[PDB]
């Protein structure tokens, strides 16, 4: 369930 | 036994058939087939009528008849097909379809009728390949040209649009003079510029097929209660739908029956589909009065007289010209009051509905001629959703500032959740924004929320913090999959964030999650205009279906926006849908036909929504949802004033904030959401209907 980017 | 008796016949018998008589046409056809039993052209003809009057089991054995006699009969194996299908057995219309092609390769109609099991099954890539096979091979084919126009509308497909549109009027308007049913569907009629007369006409033309349905069962009209003393003055309310399930309809009014007053009304949910194991047809079997399962009837007769039995008053259309309907049932007239309401955005344009449940906003009285029925007004609007007793835990939120010295957003990092409170008050130290009752908590970036932020980042499905169970909103459906589809309220907080969807931290984002269908070239023309003159904003849309996505992107880049102008997201489960519109900063509403369901869905999260209402009622739903919240600034009169309407909410950071808090607010100070306010409304609405009957008096506008 990965982000598309990074915070 | 003669072969030109029987020939003489059964052009007779096309004949009457033909004028519009089909009970005589069966006369003939059968004197044909006692005179020559071999005659294919007969049991083909014989069957096509009994297909019409829904007698399948008996239409079936004719085309079986006619392909034995004659195995060349391509138009014999499509037909078939067609009452295969009817009778839910797609298995074996497919064989007949295939079977018919293969005989004979040029024969359009088994295309055309291979190309609408694919567009039933979702499969609109394999529906667009064979309808256009279909016309190919037939260019003047209106079924298989208006069924492609559709499988176009779904996937945004605009090639030559203004003239496909021209040529869909065209098709209507020679149907509707040359007396044959039309090939645009009710429901597909609010997406094409036809006349609110056609669009009407439409209607009432699919309305008149369930009228041969039902001439065949030769039923006498029912007597109809003409006081409450059997019911104990109890009006007597019958909701008939195929969407007592996990379906919109019940996700809008599931709470509904439960909340009307027993000591003046007495509730009858009809069922038209089987118990799908939902919490949602639990909840309406366990509140109505009494529940009734029509789908283990399925004679319209037998199911008829049982509303009747039950002594109903108002009976109210649920379904309209939607999967699962059965007019049929209104058609046979076993209450003395008909009304639609809430599942069908349009007119039966039916005899046998007398009421249309709306509101002034949604359908004012001049455009009250695209209606057959009368109207019958809600005081505020016809529209109502579930969302305060689904998805409770979006009452509050809270943000984490993880820019920390820069802005504190309501929207890049959300918690949500029924025990928020609880862990924020575990916390060491949490700002709470006072917002110019209410409050919006802030969680500084403290190693707390570094935890947080690094679940989502490394992509986990949840974390423990101080006890308390902190979920990626991506994995709901893990954790508990009733939660996901709103059976249940989740009983973890739940984390949101736009990294998750690949939304820029530092822009406007501007949604709408409709399926794409709701989209037209001016739509997309009026949002390229306001992605343009607010530069970094973005399109939040939905792959609704997928193979739409590299159609809109295409029209874009031809408006001149880059690729990442516009973010495409996957459809998801109702409660991550509701939950993730607190990411966007703004809605664009669909003016050629509005968000509905999706727009209480959008308003429930604070999301502001900017709609251009249009003529039709599916064009106006938002603007009345709209004004019940209390924001008629985002209602725009033309395109101009939609565009600078979105331009200021992008550009305006203050008046954003502002409009974003009134909608916060508003969402449950005002009428739109209360469920038992919009239950008493009805009823109010209902006893005037029947105080109107009683005095002996036919139907007539309810507008006070
Ligand atoms: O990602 C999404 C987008 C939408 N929906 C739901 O899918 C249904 C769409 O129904 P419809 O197209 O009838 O929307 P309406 O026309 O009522 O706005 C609604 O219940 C939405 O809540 C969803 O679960 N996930």
């Amino acid at each position: 369930f990965m982000p598309k980017y990074s915070i | 036994m003669c072969p030109t008796h029987a020939d003489s016949l059964n052009n007779l018998a096309n004949i009457k058939r033909e004028q519009g008589n089909i009970e005589e046409a069966v006369r003939l056809y059968r004197k044909a087939l006692e005179v020559f039993p071999e005659f294919a052209a007969a049991h083909s003809n014989l069957a096509s009528v009994l297909q019409q009057q829904g007698k399948l089991q008996e239409a079936l054995m004719h085309y079986k008849e006619a392909i034995r006699i004659s195995p060349t009969f391509a138009d014999a194996y499509s037909n078939m097909g067609n009452t295969l299908k009817e009778m839910q057995d797609v298995q074996g219309a497919l064989q007949c379809y295939t079977r018919a092609i293969q005989i004979n390769p040029a024969f359009a109609d088994a295309h055309s009728n291979l190309a609408s099991i694919h567009k039933d099954s979702g499969n609109i890539p394999e529906a667009i390949a064979s309808y256009r096979t279909a016309l190919k091979l037939k260019p003047d084919f209106p079924d298989a040209y208006c069924n492609l126009a559709h499988c176009l509308q779904i996937v945004c497909d605009w090639t030559d649009y203004d003239e496909r549109m021209k040529k869909l009027v065209s098709i209507v308007a020679d149907q509707l003079e040359k007396n044959r049913l039309p090939s645009v569907h009710p429901h597909h009629s609010m997406l094409y510029p036809l006349s609110h007369g056609f669009r009407k006409a439409i209607a009432e033309r699919h309305g008149n097929l369930c009228l041969d349905k039902i001439n065949v069962l030769h039923k006498p009209p029912y007597e109809h209660p003409k006081d409450l003393k059997l019911s104990d003055g109890r009006l007597r309310v019958g909701y008939v739908s195929s969407d007592f399930g996990n379906h919109p309809t019940s996700h809008l009014m599931q709470s509904i029956p439960g909340m009307h007053n027993p000591d003046k009304f007495e509730v009858f949910c009809y069922a038209l589909s089987p118990d799908d194991g939902t919490n949602f047809r639990v909840k309406v079997m366990a509140e109505a009065n009494h529940f009734i399962d029509l789908s283990q009837i399925p004679c319209n007769g037998k199911a008829a007289d049982r509303i009747h039995q039950d002594g109903i008053h108002i009976l109210v259309n649920m379904n309209g010209y939607t999967k699962g309907a059965r007019n049929e049932l209104f058609a046979l007239r076993p209450a003395p009051i008909q009304a639609m309401w809430l599942g069908y955005p349009g007119t039966s344009g039916a005899l046998f509905m007398d009421y249309i449940i709306t509101d002034q906003e949604t359908s004012p009285a001049e455009v009250a001629e695209q209606y057959s029925e009368k109207l019958a007004y809600m005081p505020h609007t016809f529209f109502i959703g579930d969302h305060a007793n689904m998805f409770p835990h979006l009452k509050k939120k809270a943000v984490i500032d993880f820019k920390s010295n820069g802005h504190i957003y309501d929207n890049r990092i959300v918690l949500n959740g029924i025990d928020l409170k609880a862990f924020l008050d575990s916390l060491p130290d949490v700002k709470i924004v006072k917002m110019k009752a209410l409050n919006m908590p802030v969680i500084p970036m403290n190693t707390i929320a570094e935890a947080v932020i690094e679940m989502i980042n490394r992509g986990q499905i949840q974390i423990t913090i101080n006890g308390f169970s902190i979920s990626n909103g991506l994995a709901t459906t893990q954790i508990n999959n009733k939660a996901a589809t709103g059976e249940e309220v989740p009983r973890t907080i739940i984390v949101t964030t736009r990294s998750q969807y690949g939304l820029p931290e530092d822009a406007i984002v501007y949604c709408n999650f409709n399926q794409l269908y709701k989209i037209d070239p001016s739509t997309l023309q009026m949002w390229a205009n306001i992605l343009k003159r607010v530069p970094n904003s973005v399109l939040w849309l939905l792959r609704f279906p997928a193979v739409g996505e590299p159609n809109i992107q295409q029209y874009a880049q031809n408006m001149g926006l880059p690729q990442n102008r516009i973010i495409f997201s996957p459809v998801a489960p109702k409660e991550e849908h509701v939950r993730r519109g607190q990411l966007a900063d703004v809605c664009l509403d669909t003016p050629l036909c509005n968000g509905h369901t999706t727009g209480m869905d959008v308003l429930w999260a604070g999301t502001p929504m900017v709609t251009m209402p249009g003529e039709t009622l599916a064009s106006r739903v938002a603007a009345s949802q709209l004004t019940c919240l209390g924001c008629l600034e985002l209602i725009a009169k033309n395109r101009q004033e939609y565009e600078d309407i979105a331009v200021k909410l992008g550009t305006d950071l203050e008046y954003l904030k502002k409009v974003r808090g009134k909608v916060w607010k508003q969402r449950i100070s005002s009428p739109l959401f209360n469920t038992k306010q919009y239950t008493m409304e009805l009823e109010r609405l209902y006893l005037q209907m029947w105080e109107h009957y009683a005095a002996g008096n036919k139907p007539d506008h309810m507008i006070k």
